[PDB]
């Protein structure tokens, strides 16, 4: 499977860092890795990979970004839900995005769409709501809208 | 401020 993983306003010095390491993982791995940078803009695509490695490759690429321990939880979480997205449905298209207020998950499955929002919520909270969509799912909902707020 | 997202 390919992936896409999209950084913005990075640092320019951030932004060598990622590319430079994804680069490296990716040559190690013998993957054929696409690089894309603009003005506040980074964009990677991995073609043929497995799972395990898109998701050690991006923790990685995170980390090389010099993300915060919260950027990295939400990293983290993300990782958690694309997993057990992907166990449910091989061919489901996932779509998740972080920033500084939260994390937001959308996921689409043959006919079935769910959407995911979290603002200033634990790594354990989401994936309790990504497994309760997931239960959703598996008595044949069609749409499951979760939305969370710590307080 | 940042943004990351992961898709496909």
């Amino acid at each position: 499977g390919s992936v896409t993983f999209e950084f913005e306003n990075l640092s320019e010095e951030a932004a060598e860092k990622v590319k430079k390491y994804v680069k490296e993982v990716a040559e190690k791995l013998g993957v054929e890795v696409k690089v894309e940078e603009e003005e506040g803009k980074l964009k990677i695509y991995v073609e043929n990979l497995k799972e395990e490695d898109a998701l050690d490759i991006f923790k990685y690429a995170a980390l090389a970004a010099e993300l915060d321990q919260e950027y990295l939880d939400m990293v983290e979480a993300a990782i958690k839900a694309y997993h057990l997205f992907k166990e449910y449905d091989e061919n489901a298209t996932i779509e998740i995005t972080i920033d500084d207020e939260g994390i937001e998950v959308k996921v689409e499955s043959g006919d079935r769409v769910v959407t995911l929002k979290f603002k200033n919520v634990s790594k354990e909270e989401v994936e309790e709501a990504v497994k309760e969509a997931l239960k959703q799912l598996e008595a044949g909902q069609k749409k499951v809208e979760v939305e969370v707020e710590g307080g | 401020g940042q943004r990351i997202r992961v898709r496909i």
